[PDB]
């Protein structure tokens, strides 16, 4: 019982990544309606990626997490 | 000015030829962005079928 | 105590949550099947910002796209 | 004021007993006699290293006893015999050695969240003549609460078995929630306080559970008063409706009549209850020879208002601008609460002049507002 | 030592026997734990200007 | 509500028109704009009724300026972002919609 190693930040994982291994079976080719929640999906996940500091740039922070909900 | 006086369906329109403008500057940049516009004011129920169209 | 599990788990989210902010990445999807099951220190914002809603109603062009995709 | 010199004999004392009690520790303690010295020789041998607490289950006579232990596998331990083998019982805390288990020696007293919250924390030094009036109704509750923890003797005079229980009630603002707090100030007996509205809890069973205790901690401490503040406060509310509602209203009802007198022949406990709705209390609780005579309270009168309001202005600066006799006046068989309320927000009125005199015109001001809470609350206002 | 040991400090114990060794320098609060849990920033008053 | 327990009672007014100018001011210093964009504008289009619907103009507006692309939070996206707000303000006082489904 003594700190004798470490292990990295990508090992000992939960699960690995599914995003660069696997890909998702769904598209929105195959998404039909829901085009008001459509705006509203790219703000806050594809914005991000592809560049963060859009936001900073700005001066409005970025939000934090998203809800999904509905029956 | 027609913000100030929205109540317009025929800004639509006027999107749509912004779009035509800008695509013919060659610059698609904001030619897809007043696209994405005018594709958002038709979801609303008013719509021709000419306007769809467009 | 097994269900001071439970919750000692949900306080790890919250730490995990506060943590990931202010970073390139994408905060935190999750997503509810009802929305009667969140605490008010998990929908409040710094953990959950944006609400993308879900309608059973949306309209005609939007069902339409749904009978379209699907066909 | 000049009360400096009373405070200055006081600090005096304190300044002694820290003194005697730090050098006292220095080389004269217990250091140096064999009367401790050659018995904890022995004390040692059989004690840890770890001392391992157990809950002791049950006992067995022949000096064993089955206890479970927190870090879960049972021992069928023994019991060394210096510790007094039967001095200790169902629900103690036991220290087992390191080795085989014996009982090494027995925790009195494990402090638990849960008696917290019945203990004091804190001491209610408004006592007698600081709810001053109402000297009618208090003859009811010192010759029957206070006196005869203080003096048994009057009450081996005449023999038969002395006063139990009070139930105080009337309108609010008479007093009654700081009547309780006074006379048990001066006894010093056992306080537990516990609020009408933690006994209703929106879980189920354990809420008569907690009631049980309260009085086990009254039996086992001989002097004992119990405030139940707020008994009113179960009829009126409820959570949920599966582990709230009626069913737990009328189990822990019952649990209190067990615990109050009932079969248990328990020890001497006074009980105080503040309600003012004297139908959510059970009819085996409102016959007395459990609450013995019963307490009314109505608002005081003219002559009793200046001694209520007597109190608040003697921490209130005064001028010759003051006329007291004249609040009382306007006043007309009300609370003494609002006689309370008055003075405090007069001394709100001079807050915001910034002035440190509190003189007529403040006090006038503050009664208009304190009679609007009667005529606008009441939104008809002069009775339609 | 008891006079330098206090309720509410956390204590490194060696397992020899669980022999007390040191304090330890980060103890728990209680009060972190409502604060925390809860998460609640400080204002000033330009946050109620208006 | 039993008077001797509580000794003040303090009301929060839904905004006037001079307390929702410097609400939007105070947020609008976190965002960038362009010059000339005045915020005494933008109280006065707004009715309002909370600090939290000036908020969601400021949070709105620059949202728009994400989706256009420039630094600068322009004087279009205030006029959009107020006509956004105000029909969802007028949207919870007809009898109320749902924020949880
Ligand atoms: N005779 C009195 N002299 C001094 N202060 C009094 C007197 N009667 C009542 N007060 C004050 O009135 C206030 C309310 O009375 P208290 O809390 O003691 O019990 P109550 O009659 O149950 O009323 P409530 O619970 O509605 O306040 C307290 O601040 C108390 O000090
Ligand atoms: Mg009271």
């Amino acid at each position: 019982n003594a700190l004798v190693d470490i292990l990295p930040p990508d090992s000992d994982s939960s699960i690995s990544v599914m995003g660069e291994n696997e890909k998702p079976d769904v598209t929105y080719a195959d998404v039909g309606g829901l085009d008001m929640q459509k705006q509203e999906i790219r703000e806050a996940v594809e914005l991000p990626l592809v560049q963060a500091d859009l936001y900073e740039q700005i001066g409005i922070d970025p939000p934090r997490g998203v809800l999904l909900y509905g029956p | 000015e027609f913000k100030k006086l929205d109540d317009k369906p025929s800004l639509v329109d006027v999107h749509l030829l912004e779009s035509k403008v800008y695509h013919k500057l060659r610059n698609l940049a904001k030619s897809k962005a007043s696209l994405t516009a005018a594709r958002t004011a038709a979801n609303s129920i008013y719509c021709p079928t000419q306007t769809v169209a467009e | 105590g097994s269900d001071r599990e439970v919750q000692r788990i949900l306080i790890e989210l919250l730490t995990q949550m506060d943590g990931f902010d202010q970073s390139t990445n994408v905060k935190v999807i999750m997503a509810t099947n009802r929305a009667d099951t969140l605490d008010p220190a998990l929908l409040r914002p710094g953990r959950l910002d944006r609400k993308i809603e879900f309608p059973s109603l949306r309209d005609r062009r939007e069902r339409r796209l749904i009978f379209g995709t699907i066909a | 004021r000049c009360k400096l010199k009373l405070l200055r004999m006081e600090r005096i004392k304190d300044h002694l007993l820290l003194e005697e009690e730090f050098v006292s520790n220095s080389e004269i303690l217990k250091p140096f006699e064999k009367k401790q010295e050659e018995e904890k020789k022995q004390l040692e041998e059989i004690r840890g290293n770890p001392l391992s607490i157990g809950t002791l289950e049950e006992i067995i006579d022949d000096d064993h006893a089955i206890v479970t232990s927190p870090t879960m596998p049972d021992y069928y331990v023994s019991i060394l015999s210096f510790v007094d083998k039967e001095l200790l019982e169902p629900g103690c805390s036991v220290l087992l050695h390191h080795k085989t288990m014996s009982i090494v020696g027995v925790l009195q007293d494990d402090a638990d969240p849960m008696v917290s919250v019945m203990k004091m924390d804190k001491s209610p030094t408004e006592s007698y003549s600081d709810i001053g009036g109402l000297e009618s109704q208090i003859q009811e509750i010192k010759e029957s609460v206070e006196l005869p923890l203080t003096h048994p003797e009057l009450y081996e005079e005449m023999g038969i078995k002395p006063p139990k229980g009070v139930i105080l009630y009337g309108a609010p603002g008479t007093g009654k929630t700081l009547l309780a707090k006074a006379v048990a100030n001066q006894t010093s007996a056992t306080f537990l306080r516990i609020v009408g509205s933690e006994l209703i809890q929106k879980y189920l069973g354990d809420g008569p559970r907690l009631c049980r205790q309260i009085f086990k901690v009254a039996g086992e401490n001989a002097p004992s008063i119990v405030f139940i503040d707020e008994i009113d406060a179960i009829g009126t509310k409820r959570y949920d409706s599966n582990s709230g509602g009626e069913r737990e209203i009328q189990r822990t009802m019952l649990e209190l009549l067990n615990q109050l007198d009932g079969f248990d022949d328990r020890g001497d406990v006074k009980v105080i209850m503040a309600t003012n709705k004297i139908e959510t209390l059970d009819p085996a609780l409102i016959r007395p020879g459990r609450i013995d005579r019963k307490i009314l309270f109505e608002n005081p009168d003219l002559s009793t208002k200046k001694k209520i309001l007597g109190i608040h202005t003697s921490k209130m600066n005064l001028s010759e601008d003051v006329n007291l006799e004249t609040l009382v006046t306007t006043k007309d068989d009300l609370s003494g609460a609002d006689i309370q309320a008055m003075c405090t927000e007069a001394g709100l009125l001079a807050l915001r002049e910034r002035r440190m005199q509190v003189t007529a015109e403040d006090f006038k001001q503050a009664k208009e507002r304190v009679m609007k809470n009667k005529v606008e609350e009441n939104l008809e206002g002069l009775y339609l | 030592n008891v006079k330098d040991l206090k309720a509410s400090q956390r204590v490194c114990l060696r397992s020899d026997s669980y022999m007390l060794h040191k304090v330890l320098e980060n103890k728990a609060d209680p009060l972190v734990s409502l604060m925390m849990v809860e998460k609640v920033p400080d204002s000033t008053y330009d946050m109620v200007g208006g | 509500l039993r008077p001797g327990r509580i000794d003040r009672k303090i009301e929060f007014p839904p905004p006037s028109v001079a307390a929702r100018a410097e609400i939007l001011r105070i947020h609008s210093r976190k965002m960038n704009l362009t010059r000339g964009i005045n915020l005494r504008k933008v109280a006065e289009k707004m009715n309002g009724c909370s600090g939290a619907d000036v908020k969601g103009v400021c949070t709105e507006a620059g949202m728009y300026a994400l989706r256009e692309r420039r630094i600068h939070v322009t004087q279009e996206d205030f006029e959009l972002a107020v006509g956004k707000v105000m029909n969802k303000n007028q949207e919870t006082a007809i009898s109320v919609a749902k924020l949880f489904k």
